[PDB]
RNA sequence: CGCGACCUCAGAUCAGACGUGGCGACCCGCUGAAUUUAAGCAUAUUAGUCAGCGGAGGAGAAGAAACUAACCAGGAUUCCCUCAGUAACGGCGAGUGAACAGGGAAGAGCCCAGCGCCGAAUCCCCGCCCCGCGGCGGGGCGCGGGACAUGUGGCGUACGGAA
RNA sequence: UAAGGCUAAAUACCGGCACGAGACCGAUAGUCAACAAGUACCGUAAGGGAAAGUUGAAAAGAACUUUGAAGAGAGAGUUCA
RNA sequence: ACCCACCCGACCCGUCUUGAAACACGGACCAAGGAGUCUAACACGUGCGCGAGUCGGGGGCUCGCACGAAAGCCGCCGUGG
RNA sequence: UGGAGCCGCCGCAGGUGCAGAUCUUGGUGGUAGUAGCAAAUAUUCAAACGAGAACUUUGAAGGCCGAAGUGGAGAAGGGUU
RNA sequence: CGACUCUUAGCGGUGGAUCACUCGGCUCGUGCGUCGAUGAAGAACGCAGCUAGCUGCGAGAAUUAAUGUGAAUUGCAGGACACAUUGAUCAUCGACACUUCGAACGCACUUGCGGCCCCGGGUUCCUCCCGGGGCUACGCCUGUCUGAGCGUCGCU
């Protein structure tokens, strides 16, 4: 897990947030792979992920990354997706299939928050007022 | 200080050109505004961007 | 002279030199408080510099 | 601020009852002289042309 | 002694001139700035100052590449040709 | 009296070389003057001489540059000078052909069932 | 009324075009009208004023008939010297007093080949316009 | 504080709303940018009903809807099937196909099947050249229409 | 005690590529208070909000159901109206608080892995010729190199597919 | 039908380029900023941060005499003023 | 309405306060600026339109908006409240 | 006086009326020609220049700092002094 | 009457209210929606005949070229040009050019030290010396070369 970073215990504040021990990180371990491989080869794109073992203080992956102007990419119509500027670091924006987890959608009804594109967007949705022009 | 650094220099030696008064010829000029050169300095009272 | 601050006193040397077909001794720079690299140019004894100086323009 | 209310509504069947009383003194003479409307040699007040 | 007398000893220096961003703020016993970061790669900024913010941003200097691209944009990015001469 | 780029452009390399050098000079005697008083009049020429000193310049370049890539002109690897500018972002767009290749299973769609041309009521 | 909505009708941003205009189009600012002898020859109502375009003075206080050469335009002050229009100073020296162009009339212009070209232009989309009236 | 009598009332201006007030000054402007680009879609799709495509009849769901008839996302695979429409040329025509509608009613499936049966026929299909093969209808209904329709196709009375 | 395959792994100013910082109104991903309210205060609230870090694009994100429903049933996402200040949560206090259905804007759908068949039918790169060349591409021709069976390409993917 | 993936469109937009408009403000207002303003200045630094618009249509900005070392005036003049 | 004269009357305002001319606090002078707003939600009153209805939003149709980012219209007129 | 715009009526709209807030900004009085220009012994005579000299310069006299200096030289700091 | 004081008015000052201006803001709306190793943003230092600042530009430095425009610029100079000529000045901007720091890139931040290839003087490849030119960042991808290992095997 997740310790909470702040100097000795000192979550200073309500005894609510006083937790610095048993709290847990919202990204998943995969989907800290998929970062730090993503972050390491700026040039390459990051596709996807998978699990090949774990220890004890340990977990290991296999992330696969992509170059995305390596004319056997770029020329394949069924990958060339990858090359556009969108996709930019998909990992870092949480859209890798392991990023994706953690934001948490899905269809029906054990999500409602999300039902924008994400949990940040419903909750504008929500909290705009709507004012309109004749009231 | 006398054991300047090119670049103090340098930049001492701008400041020094920049406090010049403003030339006369300027205020006869078709849409002038400025009579006197305001940004200027003297070493005694004010003292540099150092 | 005043030179470019960029200038070597090797630079100037040869700078002078090809200029005014003229052999110098030895150059001496200071810097201006100003900007400007004023060199001194020593000419070696064989030319005159009251001479080169009406050649080339001042006096 | 923007979101002050500055827009207003009004029901429709008010907006019309209010045009039909403006085009109803559109004629009378003497309403349209009240407002000012030179309409001294004026022929037949609701003044309608060929077309 | 606190005060006035101690204003005396000030001969030395903390500070000088940044070489990235011209402040005079380029702490040297740190050897970083204050003000960009100076050896740190990302410019330093903040979102609690916004005027400090604002003082330098895009738009502040000279825009030596930044305008000119406006420009050439416009018009439509158009490389290695010239109008009809004459 | 003037330096015009119209003619420049024609003349040989080394001809364009010693007229900028002739003005190279005469500038100097120019500086030297603005020095010594001189006159008006040459304070004057001393702008002039500058433009027409970088007219020569530039046709030069441009004259060399022309002349470079006419050389590179079809070599795939060319400098990054000659290459293109765009912008950063735009020269690694999709190449032109790259982006407009289907797959062999998008075809066989697009010969198949293609978009009909239709009306409704009749 | 104007109709076009990329044009202003604006106090400030008319000004700011008009003190703010740079000296080519300025040109077409400090045009004058052409005297009614030459308005009937070339078919042309107005013509930006130059150099030495001979010119009457119509409003002021050096308003007459008396046909002077422009001197010289100073298209940063929007305004023309001409031959005559002037006042001393109190030391005797003589100045031109500034004229605008818009009260002024031309009655010999400076014709180049250039002019004569505008002059040609003006008049064959005035007539297209007669035309297409009629 | 309340005073004598009226709701208790809980209103919800607690966060900082008007950070995110949002205004309809636009609206008038989007009333108009949206039609343009509608018109823009019948232009580009000359004689294509603007509307888009043909879609199906559908009852509503839940004991309240039940009883009124709406149009459906598009038309079920069994309908195409029975009306005799390949699915993939279907969205050719200007038809509607989704696929995931069970169908468990007869009377549903033959009424969508009457609606296409219905379409096909009253459709000026135009050929792949001007030089006319099979299907592609006559020189005709053509010339006499290159016309659109206006409004949904086939609208959906209940 | 050599020479050779591969494997794993190094070094190169080796050939060509690409990432690096900025801006940040809008968007995505983390991180995350306390003033405040509750007439005190600790859960609650302020708020997943300010500040912090990361990464984008002309938009982003979302998206072609492990959906809703329970009906005579609808049928990707997004957005507006409504649902609804409702169901629900809450020292059941203060306060919080959605969703389907209905009407609208728009509307567009798809591809792999797998399972199988096709002499790898595929790809990248070098060199000569013709065209074209300021978004390096088309055709031809080389016992010229590599990648690829630890699996490339066509067919096909749940609406079923193959023969 | 999950544990692989791509997808325009309505939607967003106090930053940018460029336009239009306002029952808004009218130089203590309106942006900190109508002006050589993020300027001067302050602080080691982070940071803070102003003031400041208006002769006249036209410079025609007061030649010349006179008093005074001059600043200053007295006359004279320009100006519709 | 300017000054002056005399008779009578007459304590300095603002404020909190049971009580202020107070030995209660604020106030040297003058100019400009300066404080019950706006949104939401209820309530009752009142005016108008319609009436077992009413309703307009949101959308749509009518135009390049000069006035229009209005106005008008809609089996959407009623999804819905 | 000034020198370019303004008002009555009927309606609509509001950033609509100031003596105070130790209110904000600017300006001005009384105080007041007042308090003050008193730390470290010291000035004087002549001459010059000059419109003008208690203070400038030159000479003379009398004085002080009294080589741990009120002398000569540097560091830091200043930035043309 | 005297001086002073107070009051009122007239004229003077002091000060900048008022009013009238407005190339500025503030708000709403529309359309685009573009930065960067081909060196961004930002910083520095420079550049005008006389120029301090603002602005504009980069040793070609108040701008070169090209296109369009068609006689200026203008504070004073001084000049050009034949304005019956690629032509003043403006605008546009497609060509050219763009000093030093800066992600900042040979290593260092002193402007301090360097390496390796190519040229000119210097030699007569004699290395020195000077000057110039071109390379010399990290990470990562595809290939290439050179290698490593009691890693897994093959033949000798
Ligand atoms: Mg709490
Ligand atoms: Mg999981
Ligand atoms: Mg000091
Ligand atoms: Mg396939
Ligand atoms: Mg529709
Ligand atoms: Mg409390
Ligand atoms: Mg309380
Ligand atoms: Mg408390
Ligand atoms: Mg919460
Ligand atoms: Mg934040
Ligand atoms: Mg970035
Ligand atoms: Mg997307
Ligand atoms: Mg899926
Ligand atoms: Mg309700
Ligand atoms: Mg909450
Ligand atoms: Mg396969
Ligand atoms: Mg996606
Ligand atoms: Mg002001
Ligand atoms: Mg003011
Ligand atoms: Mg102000
Ligand atoms: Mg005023
Ligand atoms: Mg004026
Ligand atoms: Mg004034
Ligand atoms: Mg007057
Ligand atoms: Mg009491
Ligand atoms: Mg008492
Ligand atoms: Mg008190
Ligand atoms: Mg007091
Ligand atoms: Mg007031
Ligand atoms: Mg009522
Ligand atoms: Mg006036
Ligand atoms: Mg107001
Ligand atoms: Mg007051
Ligand atoms: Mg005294
Ligand atoms: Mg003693
Ligand atoms: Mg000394
Ligand atoms: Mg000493
Ligand atoms: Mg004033
Ligand atoms: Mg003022
Ligand atoms: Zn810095």
């Amino acid at each position: 897990g997740r310790k909470r970073p702040v100097p000795k215990g000192a979550t200073y504040g309500k005894p609510v947030h006083h937790g610095v021990n048993q709290l847990k990180f919202a990204r998943s371990l995969q989907s800290v792979a998929e970062e730090r491989a993503g972050r390491h080869c700026g040039a390459l794109r990051v596709l996807n992920s998978y699990w090949v073992g774990e220890d004890s203080t340990y977990k290991f992956f296999e992330v696969i990354l992509i170059d995305p102007f390596h004319k056997a990419i770029r020329r394949n119509p069924d990958t060339q997706w990858i090359t556009k500027p969108v996709h930019k670091h998909r990992e870092m924006r949480g859209l890798t299939s392991a990023g994706r987890k953690s934001r948490g959608l899905g269809k029906g009804h054990k999500f409602h928050h999300t039902i924008g594109g994400s949990r940040r967007a419903a909750w504008r949705r929500r909290n705009t007022l709507q004012l309109h022009r004749y009231r | 200080s006398s054991h300047k650094t090119f670049r103090i220099k340098r930049f001492l030696a701008k400041k020094q050109k920049q406090n010049r008064p403003i030339p006369q010829w300027i205020r006869m000029k078709t849409g002038n505004k400025i009579r006197y050169n305001s940004k200027r300095r003297h070493w005694r009272r004010t003292k540099l961007g150092l | 002279f005043i030179v470019d601050v960029k200038a070597n006193k090797h630079q100037i040397k040869q700078a002078v030199k090809k200029l005014y077909d003229i052999d110098v001794a030895k150059v001496n720079t200071l810097i201006r408080p100003d900007g400007e690299k004023k060199a001194y140019v020593r000419l070696a004894p064989d030319y005159d510099a009251l001479d080169v100086a009406n050649k080339i323009g001042i006096i | 601020k923007t979101w002050r209310r500055w827009h207003r509504r009004v029901n429709t069947t008010q907006k019309r009852y209010a045009i039909c009383s403006a085009l109803a003194a559109s004629a009378l003479p003497a309403l349209v002289m009240s407002k000012g409307h030179r309409i001294e040699e004026v022929p037949e007040l609701p003044l309608v042309v060929e077309d | 002694t606190k005060g006035t007398s101690s204003f005396g000893k000030r001969r030395n220096k903390t500070h000088t001139l940044c070489r990235r961003c011209g402040s005079k703020a380029y702490h040297l016993q740190k050897s970083t700035c204050g003000k960009c970061g100076y050896p740190a790669k990302r410019k330093r900024k903040y979102n609690w100052s916004a005027k400090a913010k604002r003082r330098n941003t895009t738009g502040t200097g000279r825009m030596r590449h930044l305008k000119i691209v406006y420009r050439r944009f416009r018009h439509g990015f158009r490389e290695g040709t010239t109008p009809k001469p004459k | 009296a003037k330096i015009k780029a119209r003619d420049l452009r024609g003349k040989k390399k080394e001809e364009l070389l010693k007229q900028l050098d002739d003005l190279k000079v005469e500038l100097s005697q120019l500086r030297v003057a603005k020095v010594t008083g001189g006159a008006a009049s040459k304070l004057s020429k001393i702008r002039v001489v500058r433009k027409s000193i970088a007219r020569v310049l530039t046709v030069i370049n441009q004259t060399q540059k022309e002349n470079l890539r006419k050389f590179y002109k079809g070599k795939k690897y060319k400098p990054l000078d000659l290459r293109p500018k765009k912008t950063r972002a735009m020269r690694r767009r999709l190449n032109k052909h790259e982006e407009s290749l289907k797959t062999k299973k998008q075809q066989r769609k697009e010969r198949l069932y293609p978009l009909r041309k239709y009306a409704v009521k009749a | 009324m104007k109709f076009n909505p990329f044009v202003t009708s604006d106090r400030s941003k008319n000004r700011k075009r008009h003190f703010n205009a740079p000296s080519h189009i300025r040109r077409k600012i400090m045009s004058s009208p052409l005297s009614k002898e030459l308005r009937q020859k070339y078919n042309v109502r107005s013509m930006p004023i130059r150099k030495d375009d001979e010119v009457q003075v119509v409003r002021g206080h050096y308003k007459g008939q008396q046909i002077g050469k422009v001197v010289q335009v100073y298209r940063k002050k929007y305004v023309i010297y001409i031959e005559r229009v002037q006042r001393e100073k109190a030391n005797g020296t003589t100045v031109h007093v500034g004229i605008h162009p818009s009260k002024v009339v031309i009655t010999r212009l400076k014709l180049d080949k250039d002019r004569k070209k505008i002059l040609e232009r003006k008049a064959k989309s005035r007539q297209v316009g007669k035309e297409k009236g009629k | 504080a309340p005073s004598r009598n009226g709701m208790i009332l809980k209103p919800h201006f607690h966060k900082d709303w008007q950070r995110r007030v949002a205004t309809w000054f636009n609206q008038p402007a989007r009333k108009i940018r949206r039609r343009k680009a509608r018109q823009a879609r019948a232009r580009r799709i000359a004689p294509r009903p603007a509307s888009g495509p043909l879609r199906p009849i559908v009852r509503c769901p839940t004991v309240r809807y039940h009883t009124k008839v709406r149009a459906g996302r598009g038309f079920s695979l069994e309908e195409l099937r029975v009306a005799g429409i390949h699915k993939k040329v279907a969205r050719t025509i200007g038809i509607s196909v989704d696929p995931r509608r069970r169908n468990k009613s007869t009377e549903s499936l033959q009424a969508n099947v009457q609606r296409l049966k219905e379409y096909r026929s009253k459709l000026v299909l135009f050929p792949r050249k001007p030089s006319a093969p099979k299907k592609g209808d006559s020189s005709a209904e053509e010339l006499k229409l290159a016309t659109q329709l206006t409004g949904p196709v086939m609208p959906i009375r209940n």
